[PDB]
RNA sequence: GAAGACGGUCGAACUUGACUAUCUAGAGGAAGUA
RNA sequence: CUCUCGGCCGAAGCGUUUACUUUGAAAAAA
RNA sequence: UGGUGACUCUAGAUAACCUCGGGCCGAUCGCACGCCGGCGGCGACGACCCAUUCGAACGUCUGCCCUAUCAACUUUCGAUGGUAGUCGCCGUGCCUACCAUGGUGACCACGGGUGACGGGGAAUCAGGGUUCGAUUCCGGAGAGGGAGCCUGAGAAACGGCUACCACAUCCAAGGAAGGCAGCAGGCGCGCAAAUUACCCACUCCCGACCCGGGGAGGUAGUGACGAAAAAUAACAAUACAGGACUCUUUCGAGGCCCUGUAAUUGGAAUGAGUCCACUUUAAAUCCUUUAACGAGGAUCCAUUGGAGGGCAAGUCUGGUGCCAGCAGCCGCGGUAAUUCCAGCUCCAAUAGCGUAUA
RNA sequence: UACCUGGUUGAUCCUGCCAGUAGCAUAUGCUUGUCUCAAAGAUUAAGCCAUGCAUGUCUAAGUACGCACGGCCGGUACAGUGAAACUGCGAAUGGCUCAUUAAAUCAGUUAUGGUUCCUUUGGUCGCUCGUACUUGGAUAACUGUGGUAAUUCU
C-alpha cells in the first residue's frame, strides 16, 4: 500500500487511439515495482481493466526512491491489437513470434535460388 | 556516386531540424518535393519531434497511412514528404491547424491556427513565362505552376492561394513599405518593413529592412517573402513577432519569468 | 558509422617540474586539510580555477560595455555566486583574480558534512558519503568531490534509509543481537 | 531474322630491338673492420 | 559631388584607379 | 504578349518537312453504386511536353609540401590560335581538314620525389609558431592489372558481362567456374589490431509495399588505445619515562588539544563478492532497486620505478673487488662502493607505473 | 605558470651543443578491486583467400484453370487465401579502402544566357477536320520426353 502511482506529460493522443503519459513510481523501500502490478495500480485511477494498458521502460532512480517509465491506455483490445509493436503484445501472451533463428531463414533463402519453379518449395 | 544519393547521415542533417547526436546514424532524408531538403520539414519529423503524437518511425508510418494529415488539402501518406514555408498541415481526427512559419531563431514554430485560416495560404512567384498561345504562367516558391494570373503580378510579388481551387484571390506588389519575413541566411526568421532595395546588376540585390522596435538589418533579394501590405499581415504570427531579441534581454525575460511564476 | 560521440575532455594537468620541494609539501597540505585520495584530485581543482582565471582574464582586456564582457562576464560570476565561491557584495569581474584553491575545496561535500556537524573528521566524512549514509534534499549522493550549491546547502541530512537516520540497523547491529 | 565475312575504330596484350631499373646464381680480389 | 524625371529628397551619373580600414551578407553539421 | 544587366529568349506570323531502327493524341485495373437505353462519383497505373525537387557534368577567380646534383619546355604523333565541320547531353583542339607560329618560364615553367587522397579538423602553444589528419562528416578515387561494353534516368558498374596479363578451382581430360580494399573468419606480413555471435526492436533505406528485406545499422562478446568517477578503512576507550597547551621556580599536576612503528581493547558502518526477485531488452546481459549471506593480520595482502647530482628520498648493513654489473649525461666499481648484487628503511606517482620510437 | 638544470677549467666568464624536463601518439614490460563512456588488420602486404551471410520486392487496384487449401450452391465467366511464373521497380544508394593523384583532387566563390535529369510536386492531356459494347500473334509457370562427370546449363 506505499507504493504510489503519478502522471506527469498526459496527453490524448486521438490519432493511435490512446492515452499516453509518463508514470512516477514511488516505492520507498522495496525493490522495484514489476509491470503487472503498476497496471493494476493505473486501471483504478483511470477507470479501466488492466489488458488494454501497456507500461515499458522504467528506471529506478539512483538512490531507491523513484522509478519512472512510460504507459500507454487504449480505447479497446483490438485498437491495442492493431496499434502496437508486436513485442509488447507478446509481453502479455497475445502475440507470438515464429521460433525459427536467422541463419536459417537465410540459407533457406540462398538454397531455392539455385532452383526453378515448383521445386523451390521442396527445398529443405 | 554514380547516381542519385538516398540517405542522410544524421550529422549533415539541417540544424533547425534540431535532431540530436546518439539516436541514430541516420536522419529522415526527405523526399523530392515542393520545398528544398535544405529548406523543409519532413512529416516524420513534425509528427512525432515536434508534436509528440508519436514514439518511432513505425508509429507516423500508423498514423499518416490512417490518411489523417492533410498537407494543403491533399492527404499525404509519404511519411518523409517535405513540408516547408507556409503549408498549411491539417490534422482532422484532432481538429487542429497548423501553418509552417520560422520562429526568431530560424526554426519551424508549432504554430497552431484556426480553420478559418486553414483555407488558404501565401506563395512567393518565382517565374512569369509566356508559353504555347500566348497563355501567361506563374511558378511559385513551392512549384505551383497558374495559368492566367493578374496581368499586374510580376516577379518576386506574393499572391494568395485558395486551396481548394488553387486560383489566385488577390497579391501584394513588392514595394517599400510593405512587410516582411525572411527565408534564409542569418536573419531568418525576422519580420520587418521594407525600407530600401539596391540593385546590382548581374548579381544579387540587397534588401533592407526595418524591424518594429527600429532595428534594421539587410538580406538577399531572394531571402524575402512579403508578408502583407503595410503594417497588417495577411497571416497570423507566432509567438514572437519577428522581433529577434539579444541575448541579454533574452536571458532577462527569462529570469524575469522565474522570480514572478512558480 | 556508429551512433555515439567520441567527445571526452581530461580534467587535470601534471606539473612541469616533478620533484619539486615547496610544491610537494604545499599540496600534502592541502590534501591533509581536505582528505582527498592522491595528488589527481588537488590537480583537478587547480585545473578548473585556471581555466575560470584564463576565462576572466579575456573578458578583461575587452571593452567594459563590450557585449560579450557584459554577457559571459555576468554568467561566469553567476555560477561562483551560485556555489559559494565568490561574495555576493563581490560581484565584479577583477575579483575572479582573487580566488584561490582552499575556496572551491571547501564547497565539496565531503568538507561540508564535516562542517556542518554530520562527521567527526574529514575521514569520517568521505567515509560517510562513500557507504551512502549523506543526501542532498531527496538524493542520496555518493560523490566526495559534489560542488555544494549555496540553496542546496541547508539540505544535507542523514539518508532515511540509513542507521544514522531512519536506522533499519546495520548488518553487524543485527548479526550481535542475532547471536546474543 | 541467327551464324559468318570485308572494312573502320577503340585497344589490352605478344614478339624483336635500344635505353634504363631491380631481384637473384656467380669465380677472383682488395682494403678497412677487431 | 551633382543632373533630368518620380514622390525639399530617391531614380541618372559617379568621384582617376587601387591598397588600407570599418560595416553588412554570405559562409554544412560535428 | 512578356522578361533580363544583357538573347540569336519567350510568345507570334509565313513556306514546307516530320526518320519503318516511326512522337504525343489511354484497346489498362479497383471501390461505391447509381440518376433520367443514355449521363455519371472516388481512386490506381499510365503518358509527349513544360515547370519544380534530388542531383550530375562542364567551366570562373584565388589558394598546396620538398627538389636547380631538374633551365628551358611544348610543337613529327595538337603544342597555342583562326575558319568550316564531325562527334558529344551541350561549350570547347574533343577530333578532322586547311591556314597562322604561336603558348609557358628565375614572380621557378618543365622534370623528379613525397614513409601525399584533399578539406572540416588534431596535438602542442605567452604572443608568433611547429608537426599531424589512412580513420565514422563532406568531396574524390578503386574493386587483382589494364582494356572494352550491355542494360538503364543514372554505370565505362565489378556481390553485371567480354577479352588479354598474373594467379587460382572442379574434371570422367571432352570441358566448366572465379575476384572479401562488405560482415565474420583464415593464411601471410610484421613492433603493431577483436566474434566464422544475436536482431530488424531503434535509426533509416528499398520494393507493387501499414505486412517483405537490410552483416547498412542496432545489441552483446574480446578490449589497461584512451577519457570520467572512485574502495583498499572509520571511530571510541586505554597506554605513551609521546608532544603542544593552564598552574607549578622546577618536579609534577589536567577528560585541554593533537600524534603514533601499540599483530593494545571494543563493537559500530559498509561494499567487493555469493546471490532470490523485479526492472532493463527484440530476447538477454550490464547498471540502477531490493531479500538473504558476506571483514580483523578486516591474509577481502597495491603496484611500478628509484634513494651521489641534475631530481624528492640512507657516506645504514652484508656480498663483490676495474670483475660482475650500474649509469639518458657527469660518472660508480681496482678490499671502507653514499651509484653494482641483496636486506632494512625512506621518496615519488598510484590502479596504475617503467622502457623504445615519432 | 611567458620557467630552466647537469656536463669543457687549477679556478673564471662565454660560445656552443650533448643530456636531463613536460605533454601527445603507436608498441611493449610489470601490475590490476568497482563503475560510466569508448578506439580497435591504417602503417608492413591496394598481399592471397576455405565456408556462411551481406539485395530484394504485392496491394482493394498488371497477369491465377497449381484442388495447394478451403469454399459457396451447385448451369452459375472469375467466391476467396494463394506457391510458381510472366510483368514492373530496385540492384548506380549504402558498406570498405587510401593504391593512384601536386593547379590535379579539394576548399571558398561564381556561372550554365552552354547542358541532361527515373522519381516527387504542379501544369498539360476532346486545341489535330482525317472490330471500337474491345483487335492480333506468341511465350513461361504447368504436363510430358531428354542430354551432360560437372554449373543459378538447358
Amino acid at each position: 500500500d506505499t507504493v504510489t502511482i503519478r502522471t506527469r506529460k498526459f496527453m490524448t493522443n486521438r490519432l493511435l487511439q490512446r492515452k499516453q503519459m509518463v508514470i512516477d513510481v514511488l516505492h520507498p523501500g522495496k525493490a522495484t515495482v514489476p509491470k503487472t502490478e503498476i497496471r493494476e495500480k493505473l486501471a483504478k485511477m483511470y477507470k479501466t481493466t488492466p489488458d488494454v494498458i501497456f507500461v515499458f521502460g522504467f528506471r529506478t532512480h539512483f538512490g531507491g526512491g523513484k522509478t519512472t517509465g512510460f504507459g500507454m491506455i487504449y480505447d479497446s483490445l483490438d485498437y491495442a491489437k492493431k496499434n502496437e509493436p508486436k513485442h509488447r503484445l507478446a509481453r502479455h501472451g497475445l502475440y507470438e513470434k515464429k521460433k525459427t533463428s536467422r541463419k536459417q531463414r537465410k540459407e533457406r533463402k540462398n538454397r531455392m535460388k539455385k532452383v526453378r519453379g515448383t521445386a523451390k518449395a521442396n527445398v529443405g | 556516386a554514380r547516381g542519385p544519393k538516398k540517405h542522410l547521415k544524421r550529422v549533415a542533417a539541417p540544424k533547425h531540424w534540431m535532431l540530436d547526436k546518439l539516436t541514430g546514424v541516420f536522419a529522415p532524408r526527405p523526399s523530392t518535393g515542393p520545398h528544398k531538403l535544405r529548406e523543409c520539414l519532413p512529416l516524420i519529423i513534425f509528427l512525432r519531434n515536434r508534436l509528440k503524437y508519436a514514439l518511432t518511425g513505425d508509429e507516423v508510418k500508423k498514423i499518416c497511412m490512417q490518411r489523417f494529415i492533410k498537407i494543403d488539402g491533399k492527404v499525404r501518406t509519404d511519411i518523409t514528404y517535405p513540408a516547408g514555408f507556409m503549408d498549411v498541415i491539417s490534422i482532422d481526427k484532432t481538429g487542429e491547424n497548423f501553418r509552417l512559419i520560422y520562429d526568431t531563431k530560424g526554426r519551424f514554430a508549432v504554430h497552431r491556427i484556426t480553420p478559418e485560416e486553414a483555407k488558404y495560404k501565401l506563395c512567393k512567384v518565382r517565374k512569369i513565362f509566356v508559353g504555347t498561345k500566348g497563355i501567361p504562367h506563374l511558378v511559385t516558391h513551392d512549384a505551383r505552376t497558374i495559368r492566367y494570373p493578374d496581368p499586374l503580378i510580376k516577379v518576386n510579388d506574393t499572391i494568395q492561394i485558395d486551396l481548394e481551387t488553387g486560383k489566385i484571390t488577390d497579391f501584394i506588389k513588392f514595394d517599400t513599405g510593405n512587410l516582411c519575413m525572411v527565408t534564409g541566411g542569418a536573419n531568418l526568421g525576422r519580420i520587418g518593413v521594407i525600407t530600401n532595395r539596391e540593385r546590382h546588376p548581374g548579381s544579387f540585390d540587397v534588401v533592407h529592412v526595418k524591424d518594429a522596435n527600429g532595428n534594421s538589418f539587410a538580406t538577399r533579394l531572394s531571402n524575402i517573402f512579403v508578408i502583407g501590405k503595410g503594417n497588417k499581415p495577411w497571416i497570423s504570427l507566432p509567438r514572437g513577432k519577428g522581433i529577434r531579441l539579444t541575448i541579454a534581454e533574452e536571458r532577462d525575460k527569462r529570469l524575469a519569468a522565474k522570480q514572478s511564476s512558480g | 558509422p556508429v551512433a555515439r560521440s567520441w567527445v571526452c575532455r581530461k580534467t587535470y594537468v601534471t606539473p612541469r617540474r616533478p620533484f619539486e620541494k615547496s610544491r610537494l609539501d604545499q599540496e600534502l597540505k592541502l590534501i591533509g586539510e581536505y582528505g582527498l585520495r592522491n595528488k589527481r584530485e588537488v590537480w583537478r581543482v587547480k585545473f578548473t580555477l585556471a581555466k575560470i582565471r584564463k576565462a576572466a582574464r579575456e573578458l578583461l582586456t575587452l571593452d567594459e560595455k563590450d557585449p560579450r564582457r557584459l554577457f559571459e562576464g555576468n554568467a561566469l560570476l553567476r555560477r561562483l555566486v551560485r556555489i559559494g565561491v565568490l561574495d555576493e557584495g563581490k560581484m565584479k569581474l577583477d575579483y575572479i583574480l582573487g580566488l584561490k584553491i582552499e575556496d572551491f575545496l571547501e564547497r565539496r561535500l565531503q568538507t561540508q558534512v564535516f562542517k556542518l556537524g554530520l562527521a567527526k573528521s574529514i575521514h569520517h566524512a568521505r567515509v560517510l558519503i562513500r557507504q551512502r549514509h549523506i543526501r542532498v534534499r531527496k538524493q542520496v549522493v555518493n560523490i566526495p568531490s559534489f560542488i555544494v550549491r549555496l540553496d542546496s546547502q541547508k539540505h544535507i541530512d542523514f539518508s532515511l534509509r540509513s542507521p544514522y537516520g531512519g536506522g533499519r540497523p546495520g548488518r553487524v547491529k543485527r548479526k550481535n543481537a542475532k547471536k546474543g
